[PDB]
This record gives C-alpha cells, sequence and structure tokens, in this order.
C-alpha cells in the first residue's frame, strides 16, 4: 500500500523531540506504516457520492491531536514544517481534505455558509475567515523517497480556543484525521509544556539495591504565555516515603520552585530508588503563579537484579545489543523490559523509525544548518570527557554571528577534579562546553564545533537542549560597504587626477536674470523624455484639472492615485534584506553511568550496548586525571 | 603528524562509509559526527593501551 | 582516592598473593578476606604514629 512517513519537523525555537512528541508523530508514523485498513474502504466509499460528513468522519476515524498549545494574543505566528516521504516503492498521491475547506469547486454567486448557530462550527468558520490554520501544499504527490516539505501555520490573531479537523486522505491507502488544537489567550495565563508523554513520565527501571540511582532529568517549558512561576508539592512524595518504611523514593534534587522565562527551559532531577518490583505510581501537583494543577504522574518499576555474587565467585572480565535478549538481560523481570520499552518510546527519539535526525525541513529561509541535529552523546563513565562534533553551514549569502547558549546545561561559574562540589545544585551534573563560544562565519563556510561534556560523580541521564543564535553580521556588512566607499573615493581621486581642478560653482549671489539648469544634449533630452513617458500615469486614471474641478470624487481619486504612486517607491527603496536573527537548537542526550553499572550494563540502552561494552573492555572514554591534591 | 594520520583517515572513511576516500566536505557531510566518534574512540583505545603498558593494569 | 589506592592495592596483591592453586570459590573468598585484612593491618600500622600522637590516652 502506498503510504507516507514524516521524517522530521522544524519549528521556531522548539526542540525537535518536543515537536515530535507534541504532534504525537510516533503514533502517526506507526499507523501510516502498518494497518489492514478495514473501515477505510467504507470511508472512501462514503467520500465518493458525497456521503461523508466532517462530524461523522471525525467520530469514526479516531483523530490524532495536533497540539499547538496556547499563544499570546498578537504573538508571532507559529510555523510547522513537516517532511513527507514515500517509504513504499509505489509513488504516493495524497490530498489533504476537509469538507469545510474548499474541495476544488468554483463558487459563483453562492452565499457563504450561514450562521452556524453551533459554536463548534462557528469556531471552524472564524478559522476559515481569518486564515488561522493554513497548510500550504494542500494536495501533493511524491515519487518513492521524495520529500514534500509541507508547511502548516497558525495565526494567533483572534482570542479563544480553536479546533480544526483535517484529514490526510492518501489516494490509495489509509486516511487519518488530524485535529489542529490551539488556544489564543488575550491574557497571560501560565500553561506549562504538557505533552501526553511528559504528563506520565515513564521513569527508567532502576536496580533495587543501586548504590546511587541515576538522576533523571525532566524539562519544563513555559509555552506561549507570560513567564511561569512553578512550585512542586513534595507532600505526595513524603507520603510515599512514609508508606515505604521511611525510605526516600522518587526524590526531587533541584529546587522545589522556580521561575521559567517565556519559552524557557527548567530542569528537575529525580532519583528513583525502589524497594519492590511493583509499579511505583506517584502523582505530584504543580502550583503555578495563578491557580493551576498541571499534575504529573511518575511511573517506575523495580529492576530485580541477579543476586550479587560473593567476592569469591565473581565473573572475570577482560550479549548482543540488538535482540530482545539484551532487554531481558537488562532486567530479568517480564514487565521491566516493557517499562524500558515504554520509556524508550517516550524519550529516546533514536528508536523511532521515522525520525531522521537531520535538518530535513526548513531548507529555505534558515540562515544556517547544523549538519546533524538531535545529537546523542554516548554513554559515559563517572568522570568522563566525551566529545562530539557538530558542523554549521551558512546558507545565507550574508555573514553570520554564531553564539552558543545552554538552557539548563550551563556550567557553574574542564571542571577541577578535586572541586566537583560546584556541580551541586546543577541539573546536568556535568560541564558542557563548545570550542567556538561565539564566532563569525562567512557565507558558505562550514565550521566544526566540538561539544565536550565533563561529567561529575553522580550518575545521571540527561536529554537537554543547547541553543545556537545566528544573526546577520552588521559589523561585517558595514565593513564591506565602507570598503566600497573607499574604492569609490579612490576612483574619484583618479578622475580628479585625470581632469585637474574641475570647476564647481559654490553658490550664486543675485543672478539678475533667472537662469535655469543647462540644457541637456538633444539625445540626452530624448532619453529623459522616454524615461518620463515610461511609468506614465494610466489613461483611465488621469483626471485633468477641468474634470477634477467639475467632479470632486474624481479629484479625490486622482489624489489617492498620486499618493499610491508615491508610496510604491518607498517599498522598492527600502532594503528588504537583513532577516530576523534565528535561534536553532540541538538536543543532546547522554548517560552518565557508574563503573559498576557500566560493567554490568545495568542502564545502557540496547541501542548502545555494543558501544558500552567496547568502552568497558577497552578504554574508549577519556578520564582527565589532572593532579592529585595530596 | 597530521599528514601521517591523514592516509589512515582516508582509508577508514572509505572502508566504514563507502565514500571512496572523499576529502570533499559535501560528500562526507552527514558523517562528520560518526567519523569523529570512531576516530576518537580508536585514539582513546590506543592511549589507554599505552597507559596500561606503562603501568600494567590487571585487564 | 579510589584510583590511587586501587593502583597501590594491585601492586600489593602482585607483590604478596601469588600462590594461586586449585582456587575453589570458598578459598578465593578466604583469600579476598586475607588481602582485605592485610590492607587494614597495613593502614593501621601506618596510622599508629598519628593514633599515638593523638591526645587520647595511648593504650
Amino acid at each position: 500500500f502506498p503510504t507516507l512517513e514524516v521524517t522530521d519537523v522544524y519549528c521556531e525555537g522548539l526542540p525537535k523531540q518536543l515537536l515530535w512528541q507534541l504532534l504525537g508523530l510516533n503514533d502517526l508514523n506507526h499507523h501510516l506504516r502498518t494497518e489492514v485498513t478495514a473501515t477505510e474502504l467504507r470511508l472512501r466509499a462514503a467520500q465518493d457520492r458525497g456521503a461523508l460528513t466532517t462530524e461523522a468522519a471525525s467520530a469514526a476515524m479516531r483523530p490524532f491531536l495536533m497540539e499547538f498549545g496556547t499563544h499570546g494574543l498578537g504573538g508571532r505566528p507559529r510555523v510547522v514544517h513537516v517532511e513527507i516521504s514515500n517509504p513504499t516503492p509505489l509513488p504516493a498521491s495524497w490530498q489533504l481534505h476537509s469538507f469545510d475547506d474548499p474541495d476544488g469547486v468554483e463558487l459563483e454567486n453562492w452565499v457563504e455558509p450561514g450562521r452556524p448557530r453551533t459554536e463548534g462550527e462557528r469556531m471552524r468558520d472564524l478559522i476559515a475567515e481569518y486564515k488561522l490554520f493554513e497548510m500550504r501544499p494542500r494536495s501533493g504527490e511524491l515519487e518513492p523517497g521524495a520529500r514534500c516539505t509541507v508547511t502548516i501555520e497558525f495565526r494567533p490573531s483572534v482570542e479563544g480556543s480553536f479546533e480544526l479537523p483535517v484529514f490526510l486522505h492518501i489516494t490509495d491507502g489509509k486516511r487519518l484525521r488530524l485535529q489542529l488544537q490551539a488556544v489564543t489567550t488575550p491574557e497571560p495565563l501560565q500553561l506549562l509544556a504538557l505533552p501526553p508523554p511528559l504528563r506520565t513520565f515513564r521513569l527508567e527501571p532502576v536496580a533495587l539495591g543501586e548504590r546511587a540511582p541515576p538522576l533523571q532529568m525532566y524539562v519544563l517549558r513555559n509555552g506561549g504565555p507570560a513567564p511561569l512561576h512553578w512550585r512542586l508539592d513534595t507532600a505526595p512524595l513524603a507520603a510515599l516515603a512514609e508508606a515505604s518504611w521511611g525510605h526516600p523514593v522518587l526524590e526531587l534534587v533541584g529546587p522545589e520552585e522556580g521561575d521559567i522565562e517565556e519559552g524557557g527551559v527548567a530542569a528537575i532531577n529525580w532519583r528513583f530508588s525502589p524497594l519492590e518490583a511493583k509499579e511505583y505510581r506517584v502523582e505530584v501537583p504543580v502550583l503555578l503563579g495563578d491557580g493551576g494543577i498541571e499534575v504529573i504522574e511518575l511511573l517506575g518499576r523495580g529492576f530485580a537484579p541477579p543476586p550479587a555474587p560473593p567476592h569469591g565467585a565473581a565473573a572475570v572480565q577482560l550479549d548482543d545489543d540488538t535482540p530482545a535478549a539484551a532487554l531481558d538481560s537488562v532486567g530479568g523481570d517480564a514487565e521491566a523490559e516493557a517499562a524500558r520499552a515504554a520509556a524508550a518510546a517516550d524519550r529516546d527519539w533514536i528508536t523511532w523509525r521515522g525520525l531522521s535526525s537531520a535538518p530535513s525541513a526548513g531548507m529555505a529561509g534558515r540562515l544556517a544548518l547544523v549538519d546533524h541535529d538531535l545529537v546523542s552523546l554516548g554513554v559515559t563513565p563517572v568522570r568522563g570527557l566525551t566529545r562530539r562534533i557538530i558542523v554549521l553551514t551558512n546558507k545565507s549569502r550574508y555573514p553570520l554571528a554564531f553564539d552558543w547558549d545552554l538552557g539548563c546545561l550551563a556550567p557553574p561559574p574542564l571542571l577541577p577534579a578535586s572541586q566537583l562540589q560546584l556541580l551541586a545544585g546543577r541539573p546536568l551534573q556535568g560541564a558542557l562546553a563548545i570550542s567556538p563560544a561565539a564566532g563569525s562565519l562567512e557565507p558558505g563556510e562550514r565550521l566544526v564545533c566540538r561539544v565536550s561534556l565533563h561529567a561529575g560523580v553522580t550518575p545521571q541521564v540527561f536529554e537537554g537542549e543547547v541553543r545556537c543564535h545566528v544573526r546577520i553580521d552588521d559589523d561585517a556588512v558595514a565593513e564591506a560597504e565602507a570598503a566600497a566607499a573607499a574604492a569609490a573615493a579612490a576612483g574619484a581621486a583618479a578622475v580628479a587626477a585625470e581632469l585637474p581642478f574641475v570647476e564647481q560653482v559654490e553658490e550664486v549671489i543675485a543672478e539678475a536674470p533667472v537662469r535655469g539648469p543647462p540644457a541637456p544634449p538633444p539625445a540626452v533630452a530624448a532619453a529623459q523624455r522616454a524615461s518620463r513617458l515610461r511609468s506614465r500615469l494610466p489613461v483611465h486614471q488621469y483626471m485633468t484639472t477641468a474634470v477634477r474641478t467639475r467632479i470632486e470624487p474624481l479629484n479625490a481619486a486622482f489624489t489617492a492615485t498620486m499618493e499610491a504612486r508615491t508610496r510604491r517607491l518607498a517599498d522598492a527603496t527600502r532594503p528588504p534584506s537583513w532577516p530576523e536573527p534565528q535561534s536553532i537548537s540541538v538536543t543532546l542526550r547522554g548517560r552518565i553511568l557508574d563503573e559498576r553499572q557500566l560493567g554490568a550494563l545495568r542502564y545502557v540502552p540496547p541501542h548502545e550496548r555494543a558501544a558500552a561494552r567496547a568502552a568497558v573492555v577497552a578504554g574508549a572514554a577519556w578520564v582527565p586525571p589532572a593532579m592529585v591534591p595530596f | 603528524m597530521r599528514d601521517s594520520l591523514k592516509t589512515a583517515v582516508v582509508s577508514l572513511v572509505r572502508e566504514k562509509y563507502r565514500k571512496s576516500g572523499s576529502m570533499s566536505p559535501n560528500e562526507m557531510a552527514l558523517l562528520y559526527n560518526d567519523l569523529y566518534g570512531s576516530l576518537l574512540a580508536a585514539v582513546h583505545s590506543s592511549l589507554n593501551d599505552l597507559v596500561d603498558a606503562a603501568a600494567a593494569r590487571p585487564r
């Protein structure tokens, strides 16, 4: 069956993992990949002969939520670039259809849809009226392996909520409904980033007797409205501890409260220390500045590790990563691997088949490209210095200033081995650095940037986001213009050398007869006449003085046309270049693991178990020793 | 030393990524991260082996 | 501390405990206890100077 796949999605100032999670593209890719499509045949039959209706189709088609969240009124519209490709060899023709929207039918003196009298259809009609939700390509067709680069944009100009259902409608294949859900708040009301995978955070299963449970990072984003003041009530966790014979479980490490700026990132570290193999469902509230719940459920399980051998009989040291045997070896429990797979689908973007971890969409209009987005730092030892390289390319013909920022990944004001206590209270428990902090870059120049992580003593799993800000280099462009001006001055000096002391009349004092400008040569006069006759005012719009005096509205129209023609010059004269500074972002995920955990492969994902075993058996990660204090 | 390593680098590029020893940035793009990771892993393995030889590790 | 003491302990083990033999798990556990006790005795012997120098009555 000719199907489609979403390879990647690009949006301004939002992590690619977060965008994929918010759109729920895992389920979309799965459904578009495999389905018998029993009822879709009936759906196509009803689409034929015009039997289908939007409401019934939505009720029977199991819509998928395209969540755009909340947008402050008057804020910048949000754009979503989705790359659609054909995994199947058969060429795929697809037609985004929605019966409310026009279906390629010519309207001639047909009254627009009347007063709906039902607020759902009314909201649909306001969306249609004010172009709130628009997908540019509409219907398309793709050869096997092609990329369509579809764009869907939302315009936060109206107040209130808006839900618009459209459906993909592949010509021969499945037809899935997407419900674009957004709310535009005229007033600032904090709403934390609340994707369904983040609401129920699937904690990675951990060893029952682990000496130091791995810190697990949870990232909160403000969203559209004003900055969010969050406070997490530890009382349910305290109740859990009291129930668990007074042992700390699901402990919060960071601050209990905080103030995320608009479109910001705040990281909270959890320690999951279990006592049983049972599920540990714990529900915690999030009190915002204004009244709110935003409750978060944490789920984890017990690893039930193989019994630790006595020192006498220990496995000597000097199994395949891919198979499910690896998952079973990482946790003998039947449901431990199920929880691990759920957590992988929740957070590990690599395991998702569709995602490409490439710049993909957004080729046009982006100042620069990171060659490889969504970069994963490998599993690292306790005090490990792990490096990766990311190359940035300037597509713009203009020089670009490149600055590097860390949202929650900032180093404390690499790290000295003795004085690692500075890492206390820091979400990463490591020091991220990039070799170019801020560098200029010429057009078409590719720069290598080394991202290096120096980890601390606390085992951790980080999935952070690092921002790179690209702006047009005003200094460089001004220098170029100044060089051009200097060249022009040199040319003027050369012309002066050619013609010594050309006279220029400084001023005029009482020239008794009025003297006009010198007459041009007749050829130049003819050329100027032809130039004037070009851009001649249109015949039907030129009102003579007599007609203007006779008819006032014609005089007003003539004045308006003069004003319009004067205005037309200003837009041309304005230099349309210098686009807005653009912030790109790359997600980095890594596993700071203890030596015992690495040796036993306790928490390495199956995707990287081969690399973990390599790093254990043969030293593959550096451990900067520095100098001992004593 | 960099010129000494460059030949082995070209050989590894050709072997691992089937790029026919492309020193051209455009072709070997989208492989810089993996190539650098493999090269640094090899360098670290060699350095650790030398360190163990200097101070015999029970490995 | 762990790294430096690990190097020292490996050196010590190679220095003293190299009898080996049948090496049943129980005897290996006993050997581990023996080396741990030797380490503790060495630490105590090294620190006895400061222990005596401490203001507490030297018994």
